[PDB]
């Protein structure tokens, strides 16, 4: 019966900047609130216990305060390493124990243009009936980018899927994959296969392409 | 160091049973209270259970009370979660955690967590992944992990020897109902590159050398 | 209206 409201849900700030997450409780919970860090695939990590106290091995960069219904968590002087999800936990008791919705923290970076790569479908895959063409956008910022598929200079609609990595711990960039999915009979019908990339870090659109059965 | 590794995740039929195990390394397991937490996709963490250090006293949240049972074997340094009569709402990454008590303030936190284990509830059948090489004509190469069910799929390069440059993408749910992801690496140019794919729900371990 | 302890401190639930 203790709901916790965490704000903001998203957050983007530069390195060296100070930033503060807020958590609010529906009941007086004294100081029994803890703050956790979570990076994708990794184990969650305890930073601050009981409102204000640092756990050992946690840098001074992290900070906490408040009591009762209102609580705050501050990261002073943000680092590329801090690209994570931060969530709070109310621990007044095991019966009421609950968690905040979390805050996704992005590190704001200077605009970086992607390296573009294209991959033909393997011989192994073609022999099974399907053909997948993969486009890769390497280490770029920000997340927003436009990728389109052209087969003999014809736009492809609804037959591809994109995927984005989480933010990089070191250079704060993203990487994206686009995948055009064709049947073998459709794939062998046309010759030229192209991936055209648009991004705010590119003054000109980038096209990576190949001819069918030439490399 | 102080560590928790989780096992037993996979695919279960609606109403079926599954046992989760949480192994403790680097610390004195028997001294600590242990917890179970879970997180549904697109949702917040949800607290499930507590178990005493001697292991004879448990708490279970209302959402799982007469359904899941926490137990522990201290001589094996293992925490258990017996799950029965499962629903769609039980689809989550499951986390075990170590309790800490701070005497100076009379308070508690979860100071050590596991990396999590995923449980999928569905009446669909298990399917192993097909792994395909991704080759070019700074250079980039990779693996296409296509048509598996359910999640997750873990990918490494050269048995862990190659990490910098690697980008393993989140899976996409295809219109077929099966999952698919790619793993790539960017290496400028005897020295081969082998991706290692692990899909535990189907006990499938595929290695693929790219050339 | 009793507190049942799993462990030390806040590791309890009320019944
Ligand atoms: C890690 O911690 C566990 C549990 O806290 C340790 O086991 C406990 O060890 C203490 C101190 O050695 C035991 O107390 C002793 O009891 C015996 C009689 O059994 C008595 O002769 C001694 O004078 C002493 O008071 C305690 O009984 C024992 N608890 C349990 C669970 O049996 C353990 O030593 C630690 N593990 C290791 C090997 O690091
Ligand atoms: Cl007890
Ligand atoms: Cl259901
Ligand atoms: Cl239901
Ligand atoms: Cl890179
Ligand atoms: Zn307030
Ligand atoms: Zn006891
Ligand atoms: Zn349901
Ligand atoms: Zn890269």
């Amino acid at each position: 019966n203790s709901v916790l409201t965490q704000s903001p849900s998203s957050l983007s700030a530069s390195v060296g900047d100070r930033v503060t997450i807020t958590c609010q409780a529906s009941q007086d919970i004294s100081n029994y609130l803890n703050w956790y860090q979570h990076k994708p695939g990794k184990a969650p990590k305890l930073l601050i216990y009981t409102a204000s106290n640092l756990e050992t091995g946690v840098p001074s960069r992290f900070s906490g305060g408040g009591s009762g219904t209102h609580f705050s968590f501050t990261i002073t002087s943000l680092q590329p390493e801090d690209a994570a999800t931060y969530f709070c936990q109310q621990y007044d008791n095991l019966g009421d124990l609950s968690f905040g919705g979390g805050t996704k923290v992005e590190i704001k970076r200077t605009v970086a243009a992607p390296s573009v790569f294209i991959f033909p479908p393997s011989d192994e895959q073609l022999k099974s009936g399907t053909a997948s063409v993969v486009c890769l956008l390497n280490n770029f910022y920000p997340r927003e980018a436009k990728v389109q598929w052209k087969v003999d200079n014809a736009l492809q609609s609804g037959n591809s899927q994109e995927s984005v990595t989480e933010q990089d711990s070191k250079d704060s960039t993203y990487s994206l994959s686009s995948t055009l999915t064709l049947s073998k009979a459709d794939y062998e019908k046309h010759k030229v296969y192209a991936c055209e990339v648009t991004h705010q870090g590119l003054s000109s659109p980038v096209t990576k392409s190949f001819n069918r059965g030439e490399c | 160091q102080v560590q928790l590794v989780q096992s037993g995740g996979g695919l279960v039929q609606p109403g079926g049973s599954l046992r989760l195990s949480c192994a403790a390394f680097g610390f004195n397991f028997s001294s600590y209270v242990m917890h179970w937490v879970r997180q549904a996709p697109g949702q917040g963490l949800e607290y499930l259970s507590a178990i005493s250090s001697d292991g004879e006293t448990t708490y279970h949240a209302n959402s799982v009370k007469g359904r899941f049972t926490s137990s522990r074997d201290n001589s094996k340094n293992t925490l258990f979660l017996q799950m029965g009569s499962l629903r769609t709402e039980d689809v989550a990454v499951y986390y075990c955690a170590r309790d800490r008590y701070y005497e100076t303030s009379g308070s508690n936190a979860f100071d050590v967590w596991g990396q999590g284990t995923m449980v999928v509830v569905s009446s669909a059948s298990t399917k192993g992944p097909s792994v395909f090489p991704l080759a070019p004509c700074t250079a980039a190469l990779g693996c296409l992990v296509k048509d598996y069910f359910p999640e997750p799929v873990t990918v490494s390069w050269n048995s862990g020897a190659l990490t910098s440059g690697v980008h393993t993408f989140p899976a996409v749910l295809q219109s077929s109902g099966l999952y698919s992801l790619s793993s790539v690496v960017t290496v400028p140019s005897t020295q081969t590159y082998t991706c290692n794919v692990d899909h535990k729900p189907s006990n499938t371990k595929v290695d693929k050398t790219v050339e | 209206r009793k507190r049942i302890h799993i462990g030390p401190g806040r590791a309890f639930y009320t019944t």
